């Protein structure tokens, strides 16, 4: 039961300081493995609030966010704003099934609070802005995986893919 | 041909074009191709006969088929599931027009027939518009659209991006007789649909282009504005905001006039400015001078209109029709505000 | 009919705008557009030009980078006195008006050549004030409006 | 590595004076897997010369003769008169290829001068008259390939595939 | 008449030195006509070596190198490492197809010597970086055909028209 921690990627500028170690595990559940990105996390339900980037529980189906499952810990210092689960591993609805099978998941979810006083109209909204795009994989996609950017420097197989499968729900509100 | 089926085929595909591809004579060349197909066929034992010899032929007999024809042949797979993203869409519009307080005569498929009031036009052409392509922001009852598809819960079915759109706006009076009101909207979508031509960008390279006009009049005012300002309207996921773009700059200019930050006389002052912006070929110019044009007129400290610089030199031109449109879409865009409104009086 | 003259007021300018560098002499152009033109139709085209000639002498480095701008394109007109920087509005008239065949390049070329013809050039012009108040008129109100503009 | 021989199968019996022992590597890459031959390549923009049997270097893309890759060496004195050479088997027109895959080949195929005098009006050509099929088949397939007529007497099951497969196109001048 | 000769065109150096004939006889296949650069030869099978600049041939059709066919008699000494062929422009492969020829020619092809003691490993390398097609159309654009910079001040033209046109494979060797 190999702790991991869900991380997703907003546009914002965000994911900086969250995973001090960004491993913490013996593998990843995640991996770039020749044709992209594979076995990426898909959670119904919830939309990521961009300013303070976390996700929120909605009830609304129509609402979906996606990121990125890695190993690591929460801060070190959370499970008081964050989320703390676990998870059998079989019951997921996984993106491109390619990587490993854990049976049994502890992981934890970026979160956020109701503040039930303004109506969340919700839009879609998938990466734009092919800058963010650029200096997300410095940011966090070569934070998460040494052999990003030193065993292949083919990182355009990454960089369509996050246009492609990175979609989540934005409220702006 | 090539985009349309990522597989292992893709590059099979593209060969097989590179054979079509300057006129390589028929299977003289499908020994490039075969190759690419025989080393595949034989990953596989329990493929029952060995028919690989003519099928890379009828494969390449068939792109050149329609390389050659200039258009897909068409199949009742085609067909369908065509007239069915025109029901979804359909359906789509039908609660576009309800959440604007309209009143649908008829609206099937690709047309529609509504009777909205003067001030959720533009709201309503640009939100149609851009659903008609599959792009939105809310969902509208249970078809969740998302970006060229309509998400019905989980469901991804595709809609019409590469489709143009019209629209034929009539602000009439209530007691306008509704006979020659249909008819006038009829007339001006069927005839300037296809004689007004816009300046559009194909592949890096101004051409002219012909529908994706929103022509609206108001009793001897009319004014066009164009929807596409990219001739294949979309190819990526980064078109679905350019969907007329231009009907938001409207409409940030009209929630400028009504806060009153901005002077009605700006649509009554582009002229002695339009003379010095058209014949003009630098920019950085003519965006100063916009900037003079609206802090001319207005009202309050500091506004901010700043329009998107991939307007200045749009040339709306016409086959010689009793239409008469201004020849830049800078002042069809004023042109529309004075009939909007006109729509208030 | 002057729509040619929004065409005149680029290929005329060539530059005023860093030609005119150091934001000094430079942003004294607005005030040459806006009240220049305002007293050339008010009090007159001669009362505007005898002024304006006289911020800018004739047979020295004025006229060499003056007439350097008929046939070539870099003519840094620095300068801190309105005097290189003040023959901007006296070239702005002057290529408008033979550029648009009021007076002939030959007369006028061979006048600010030498000390004698000047006073026939200012003459030539006394008698074309009407006609060439008139005509420049919108082209000299478009540079009025591309300084308040950009400039 | 595996160092082989490359022989077509002309209308003439050109074949005899090719090779002087049949076998000398380890395996081949045609091969006969009681489904007919297996691993047949062919070579674009080249014919044979009937007489004298050889390979004329054209350049229409239209040009191919289909050959075997043997496992020989060609009378130990050429590369003078035939052609030498290395290819590491990723860039090999191997059709039914259904053998192992070397990865790198030295072949031996016959080539010459294409006397360029004449204009090469080259022409497809079938093996008919079936009692040369039947004479080619004691001449290579059996000589080269010892393995007929001894594991299968059913030669009508391969006799057929040689008249269809085997498809050239001939100098016929 | 017109004995033909072809030039390949790679973004490599040392292409000017190929021939000492340049315009040979009256004109060439090959023509600008301020459209296109017509009637363009590419041939299935050969590829470039790096140094010592001629084409090696590859058994694998997928195997292509580009060019142009120019006429002349290469250096008045050479025709003994160009392979001379005469075919009658009906099997030529010509891209960019424009008109129609004599129906009856003689062309002189660079090609190289296998060095079968290394194996043929193929990429296709393309031209780009436009300072690479600079001295092709300064050198063996204009010596070709001197009526460039006469008349056609679209150089830019025939630049694209080479930026979109030509590539090959190379060996790397
Ligand atoms: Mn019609």
């Amino acid at each position: 039961s190999t702790q991991r921690e869900y991380v997703f990627i907003p546009i914002t500028n965000s994911i900086t300081i969250d995973v001090k170690i960004t491993i913490g595990g013996s593998d990843h559940i995640t991996n770039i493995d020749e044709r992209g990105i594979h076995n990426v996390l898909v959670i119904t339900g919830y939309a990521v609030d961009e300013k303070n980037g976390r996700l929120v529980p909605t009830l609304d189906p129509c609402d979906y966010v996606k990121g990125i499952l890695v190993a690591g810990t929460p801060q070190q210092a959370q499970s008081n704003d964050f989320l703390t689960l676990k998870l059998p591993a079989n019951k997921l609805y996984l993106i491109r099934k390619k990587g490993n099978i854990s049976d049994d998941l502890k992981i934890y979810i970026p979160y956020s609070s109701p503040d039930a006083r303004n109506s969340m109209k919700t839009k879609p909204v998938s990466i734009s802005d092919d800058t963010i795009v650029n200096n997300i994989i410095k940011e966090v996609f070569d934070k998460i995986y040494n052999i990003t950017q030193k065993e292949k420097v083919k990182i355009e197989k990454v960089k369509e893919d996050i246009k492609e499968l990175f979609s989540y729900y934005a409220l702006e509100q | 041909l090539v985009n349309a089926g990522s597989g292992s085929i893709v590059d099979y595909v593209k060969t097989v074009l590179k054979c079509i591809r300057e006129n390589l004579n028929k299977c003289s060349c499908a020994e490039k191709i075969y190759s690419n197909e025989v080393a595949k066929v034989m990953f596989r034992v329990n493929v029952e006969k060995a028919n690989v010899e003519e099928e890379v032929k009828n494969s390449l007999e068939y792109f050149e088929t329609i390389l050659n024809e200039g258009r897909i042949i068409v199949t009742p797979a085609w067909h369908v599931s065509i007239s069915s993203a025109l029901n979804r869409g359909l359906l789509v519009e039908l609660e576009l027009v309800n959440k604007h307080k309209g009143f649908v005569i008829y609206a099937g498929g690709d047309d529609l027939l509504a009777m909205l009031p003067v001030d959720e036009v533009l709201d309503f052409i640009k939100e149609s518009r851009r659903a008609f392509a599959g792009f939105g922001t809310e969902k509208l009852g249970n078809m969740c659209l998302e970006n060229g598809f309509v998400r019905i819960n989980n469901a991804y079915y595709p809609s019409l991006p590469i489709v143009g759109r019209s629209y034929s706006v009539i602000i009439a009076h209530y007691a306008d007789p509704l006979f020659f009101v249909i008819n006038d909207s009829y007339n001006l979508l069927e005839e300037g649909k296809e004689i007004i031509r816009y300046r559009v960008m194909y592949n890096g390279e101004y051409k002219d282009a012909k529908k994706d006009v929103a022509i609206f009049r108001y009793q001897g005012l009319t004014s066009v504005i164009p929807l596409s300002l990219k001739r294949p309207i979309v190819s990526s996921v980064s078109d679905f905001n350019e969907i007329a773009s231009i009907i938001d700059v409207i409409l940030e200019l009209k929630k400028r006039i009504d806060e009153g930050r901005i002077s009605v006389s700006l649509l009554y002052d582009y002229e002695k400015y339009k003379h010095l912006i058209v014949a003009s070929d630098e920019k950085y110019l003519t965006e100063f001078l916009v900037k003079d044009w609206i802090k001319r007129n207005s009202l309050r400290k500091h506004v901010e209109f700043t329009i998107d610089e991939k307007l200045y030199g749009v040339r709306l031109t016409i086959e010689n029709y009793p239409i008469k449109i201004p020849n830049d879409l800078i002042s069809n865009i004023v042109y529309t505000l004075r009939i909007i409104y006109g729509g208030e009086k | 009919l002057y729509e040619e003259d929004y065409k005149l007021a680029l290929e005329a300018f060539k530059k005023v705008f860093n030609a005119l560098t150091h934001y000094g002499a430079k942003q004294a152009f607005r005030s040459r557009a806006r009240d220049l033109v305002e007293e050339i139709y008010n009090s007159g085209f001669i009362p505007t030009f005898f002024y304006i000639i006289s911020k800018a002498e004739l047979n020295s480095d004025s006229l060499d980078s003056l007439i350097s701008l008929f046939s070539s394109d870099n003519a840094i007109l620095r300068g801190s006195d309105e005097n290189v920087s003040y023959s901007a509005y006296l070239f702005i008239i002057l290529y408008y008006l033979i550029k648009r065949g009021i007076i002939e390049q030959k007369f006028l070329i061979q006048a600010l050549r030498c000390e004698k013809t000047r006073l026939d050039l200012i003459d030539k012009l006394y008698n074309l004030a009407p006609i060439i108040s008139a005509k420049i008129r919108t082209y000299l109100l478009a540079i009025k409006r591309l300084s308040e503009a950009l400039i």
